[PDB]
């Protein structure tokens, strides 16, 4: 535990698509994360209106 | 010196870390002032025409 | 054994040298325990 | 985070933590390398408080090496560990010391005191909140004195608010080798007394009495000596890295042993010390590791404390206990030498449990004491001083240096209060 | 770095330095050519000659010593020796004329156009070295070149180096055995003139020196070679600090500070414990006990005085070999012990021990033993003062009948300086009795 522990260790886990090239997270990374949503992948169909 | 340095590529039976914590001075030192001399130096293909 | 210096170095060991060496017994082994 | 930077001086100190380092690593389980092995969750989880990162995973030791001579430090780097050691840590003079205490308080002191002092805030600014720092040093070293009580000076000032460990080792009351070294002693103790707020005490003649009861190896090295040492700051160290329900801070230690400014020298006490067949003769049951902690032949400090009482009494203990078998133990102790106490305070144990044993055993403790036996140690070396001070041997030296003998009759006045204090107290 | 620069004057002083350096190379394995074999260990001059030789980019290790003498033969017989090739001929200072034994002939008459060239030496190896300790000054009382050149020397390189050491080394003069009668004269004009500048000066007696040799040596017919080389290893013994490692590592320095107990005085003994012949070694024991015992025993040390007539103020003790704290911090406690011992009570301690791990080796041709631990004795005594009280005598004798007066004043001196030596030694005697009360 470092400062930032809880979430860092827990993130790797749920991002699944780490670079294998050293610093390359940023190359990999570099279009983004998915921060903005639910970890699930698709909430469609909902003909709820 | 330019044959040396930029056709020879250097010394090639130095050893590449000869440079560590010496004697007298007693850190990295001892890599190079001793200076390539061997192989043919003057062997261009214009000089047998 | 004469294992108590290991830094020295020795030229002609052909050549017996005198001395009544002492045995050895343990460093570190006391600190760690009961191998098997 | 609270992290703690070490300081090594003394040629001895040189020694004491490079067997104190690879102590921490082995523990650890770093490769001679660097290259961290990784084994326990818990080891990489609290590396942080002595060690910063660099990169491809290697921790750098946040301590940095100060001396005069080469060769002393030539084995250090080109010992087994120096490659992790730092070449920017590595700080040294251009000139000998000969083991003159003035040289290097005063004259080779004065162009060093600059560069390490620009080091350590280096370092200090590099982590973010200390405990404090702790010094591998020697009170009858010439070099490791000389420069210490420089650097604990000018230290104070710089950052009043932390914790001053240091650990020096006392030399040997039968014979010091170095002849002038009572005159060190002074020039060392008078000025540590006020700087320091912990000091640990320690002598090569219990260790030699200690290598001849449970070693019973008959040969051993200084090496060995320094194992030992490092195995009992170690212990005191577990408590900060190790989980446990155990209150580790040397503050919260601190004010627990100190019930008054002027003590600072401390004994140590260390867990089971066996032997060749003990090994497989011990049941390793706790009233024989807290027998064995409270045996006058297990001291290792200074000397005998049964010539006086106790102060206060702190031991540390690692390994899978309850918080029962150390409260029945206590009370067995109170009850079997009450009166050895001082009516002034009782109940004077400070004991803390680390769930975290050892790699190599696993039931262990470390024990640190301050009771009424260091009398006898200032006793000892006074009339030393007020005979060779009778006529003043070795004098010129000094004196050429600019040193007066008015220095030395305040050192020994402060000293002979501690003298009354320490007896005051007790007496 | 750590590293010194010897000098040796005259004849005298010559052949033990050559047998120095001769053992030097020995435990350095240097050819007599001047290169080592195809082993790797040239470079920038960094090994452990770095101290000792100059093994330059040229590949042959230069010894860092200066052979001053002003008679050619000797000098010139080794410059046709066997390793003269490593030897620089114009560090070999030579001279053409002799001083006669007469201390100001060598001081005043033709020391003055020699000196210059001497000093562009010293300064020259000045500027090339690093650390520079100090200096290995090989001289002699009764130095017929040695005394009065050296003198003058000592004094120059005082004035321009006052801030380092200088290690003086020569023989005392034999107490009964006289080859100069005016060996005497020189004696404390050399004494006067150096106890104000000379920093550590270490004497020994060449009859003792015999005495060992068919006493335990068992030799009854020994030579120079023999002589050379026992002294050649005593100096080996205090320079392996500066060599190899041990336990602790001591330096001149610390033998100055921890030796020399006020000024003037610093003249302190030296003795090697483990002198002992092959033979003996081979179906005997050498441990620090009896040796211990055998260094502090009266009749092993080279000056003829007796401990029981003095008393001690310091001792250093230089342990090269393989040992332990524990059998030695035992054996010196032991020895605190012991009554017939007088160390004076003004020195609660004064034992300066050295450790190091490296034993000295036998040199090929030798008469020596087969030593794994070996220690040197350094320790200054108050016995030593009836070596000067057997000097005074013979002088007050002389000087009360001016013989050979006529010479000195001829060339051009007085009686003043002669005057003026005579209440140093009062001086030097009052000061060793008001010392030896306590
Ligand atoms: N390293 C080391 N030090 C020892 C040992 N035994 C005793 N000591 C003492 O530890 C002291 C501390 O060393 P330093 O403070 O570095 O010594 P210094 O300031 O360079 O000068 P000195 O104390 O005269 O050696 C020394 O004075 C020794 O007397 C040993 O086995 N190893
Ligand atoms: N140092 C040394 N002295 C020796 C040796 N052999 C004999 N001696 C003694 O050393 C003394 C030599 O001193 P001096 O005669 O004054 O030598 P010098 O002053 O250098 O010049 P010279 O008069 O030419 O010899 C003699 O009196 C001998 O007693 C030797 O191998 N080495």
């Amino acid at each position: 535990l470092l400062y930032n522990w809880e979430e860092e260790r827990a993130t790797n886990q749920l991002d699944q698509i780490p670079p294998l090239q050293d610093g390359s997270e940023s190359y990999f990374f570099r279009h983004g994360h998915q921060g903005l949503l639910t970890t699930q992948p698709q909430s469609p169909m909902s003909s709820s209106t | 010196t330019y044959d040396d340095h930029y056709n020879r590529h250097n010394y090639n039976p130095g050893l590449p870390a000869l440079r560590t914590w010496n004697g007298q001075k007693l850190l990295w030192l001892p890599e190079k002032s001793d200076f390539p001399l061997v192989a043919p130096p003057t062997n261009y293909g214009l000089l047998e025409q | 054994r004469p294992i108590y210096s290991g830094k020295f170095f020795d030229r002609v060991p052909c050549w017996p040298s005198a001395g009544k060496v002492k045995p050895v017994g343990y460093r570190v082994a006391t600190c760690l325990t009961e191998k098997l | 985070m609270r992290e703690i930077v070490h300081l090594q001086a003394g040629q001895c100190g040189n020694q004491i933590g490079a067997k104190f380092w690879e102590v921490i690593s082995d523990e650890h389980g770093i490769d001679p390398t660097g290259t961290y092995h990784g084994d326990s969750d818990l080891q990489l989880e609290r590396i942080n408080v002595y060690y910063n990162e660099a990169t491809g995973g290697k921790y750098v030791p946040r301590a940095v090496l100060v001396d005069l001579e080469p060769g002393t430090m030539d084995s250090v780097r080109s010992g087994p560990f120096g490659q992790i050691f730092r070449p920017d840590n590595f700080v040294f003079g251009q000139s000998g010391a000969g083991n003159n205490w003035a040289k290097g308080h005063y004259t080779e002191g004065a162009e060093l005191v600059d560069s390490v002092l620009d080091v350590v805030r280096k370092e200090a600014e590099s982590c973010d909140c200390l405990q404090g720092f702790q010094l591998t040093h020697s009170l009858g070293g010439g070099t490791g004195s000389g420069m210490g009580t420089l650097l604990i000076s000018k230290i104070r000032e710089e950052y009043p608010d932390r914790i001053m460990n240091t650990f020096s080792v006392v030399p040997s009351p039968k014979v010091s080798d170095t002849v002038v070294e009572p005159y060190n002693a002074t020039l060392s103790v008078h000025q540590l007394v006020e700087n320091t707020d912990e000091t640990y005490c320690i002598d090569n003649e219990a260790l030699y009495d200690i290598c001849f009861r449970t070693l019973k190896l008959t040969t051993p090295t200084y090496g060995d000596l320094n194992h030992l040492v490092s195995a009992t700051m170690s212990g005191v160290t577990t408590c900060l890295r190790f989980p446990g329900q155990l209150n580790a801070d040397l503050r919260k230690l601190a004010v627990n042993m100190v019930p008054f400014p002027r003590l600072h020298f401390f004994m140590p006490g260390f867990a089971p010390l066996t032997s060749r067949g003990s090994q497989q003769y011990r049941a390793l049951t706790v009233p024989e590791l807290t027998q064995q902690m409270f045996d006058a032949k297990n001291m290792m400090a200074a000397c005998d404390p049964r010539h006086g009482r106790y102060l206060t009494v702190a031991a540390v203990f690692r390994g899978r206990m309850s918080m029962k078998e150390v409260d029945e133990q206590m009370l067995n102790v109170q009850n079997k030498n009450s009166s050895y106490f001082v009516e002034w305070i009782p109940n004077n144990v400070k004991t803390a449990v680390c769930d975290i044993p050892p790699r190599g055993l696993k039931m262990s403790a470390t024990f640190i004491g301050n009771s009424t036996a260091i009398q006898e140690l200032f006793k000892r070396i006074s009339e030393q001083f007020t005979a060779m001070f009778r006529r003043k041997a070795f004098l010129h030296w000094y004196t050429g240096e600019g040193m007066d003998e008015m220095e030395f009759t305040e050192a020994e006045s402060n000293m002979n209060d501690l003298v009354s204090e320490y007896q005051q107290y007790q007496d | 770095m750590r590293e010194c620069i010897s000098i040796h004057v005259g004849q005298a002083g010559v052949q033990i330095g050559n047998a120095c350096w001769e053992l030097y190379c020995l435990e350095h394995g240097i050819q007599p050519d001047g290169q080592m074999p195809s082993d790797k260990t040239i470079g920038g001059g960094d090994d452990s000659f770095n101290t000792f030789f100059s093994e330059t980019g040229a590949g042959k290790h230069v010894p860092r010593a200066v052979f001053v003498d002003l008679e050619p033969t000797v000098v010139d017989e080794v410059r046709t020796g066997t390793y003269r090739q490593l030897f620089h001929p114009e560090q070999l200072i030579t001279g053409k004329e002799d001083a006669a034994n007469n201390y100001a002939r060598g001081h005043y008459t033709i020391g003055k156009e020699i000196v210059d060239l001497v000093l562009d030496r010293i300064r020259k190896l000045a500027d090339l070295c690093t650390g520079l300790q100090g200096f290995l000054i090989f001289h002699s009382f009764g130095g017929g070149t040695g005394s009065g050149f050296a003198s003058l020397l000592m004094e120059r390189l005082s004035v321009d180096y006052g801030k380092k050491s200088k290690l003086e080394f020569a023989i005392y003069p034999a107490p009964q055995v006289s080859t100069a009668v005016v060996e005497p004269y020189n004696s404390i004009l050399t004494t006067h003139t150096t106890l104000e500048h000379s920093d550590c000066a270490f004497m020994v007696d060449n009859e003792a020196i015999y005495d060992i040799c068919r006493r335990n040596l068992d030799i009854e017919r020994p030579t120079y070679t023999n002589l050379n080389r026992l002294i050649g290893q005593i100096v080996s013994s205090i320079t392996a600090s500066l060599r190899f490692d041990g336990a602790l590592n001591v330096d001149l320095t610390e033998f100055q500070t921890n030796l020399v107990p006020y000024p003037r005085i610093h003249f302190p003994l030296a003795t090697y414990a483990p002198v002992i012949s092959a033979e003996k070694a081979y179906h005997e024991q050498l441990s620090v006990a009896e040796i211990t015992n055998a260094c502090f025993e009266p009749a092993n040390q080279m000056v003829k005085c007796d401990p029981r007539h003095g008393k001690y103020m310091a001792c250093c003790m230089l342990y090269r070999g393989d040992v332990v704290p524990k059998d030695v911090n035992a054996a010196i406690a032991t020895i605190k012990t012991k009554r017939t011992i007088q160390f004076v009570d003004w020195c609660p301690t004064g034992f300066k021990v050295g450790i190091n791990y490296q034993p000295p080796t036998v040199v090929p041709g030798g008469d020596l033993a087969k030593v794994q631990r070996a220690v040197c004795m350094l320790s200054n005594t108050t016995a030593i003062a009836e070596a000067w009280a057997r000097l005074d005598h013979k002088f007050d004798l002389m000087y009360a009948k001016r013989a050979f007066v006529h010479w000195y004043v001829g060339e051009g001196m007085e009686e003043g300086e002669f005057s003026e030596a005579r209440e140093d030694l009062a001086a030097l005697e009052k000061d060793y009795e008001e010392v030896g009360v306590d």
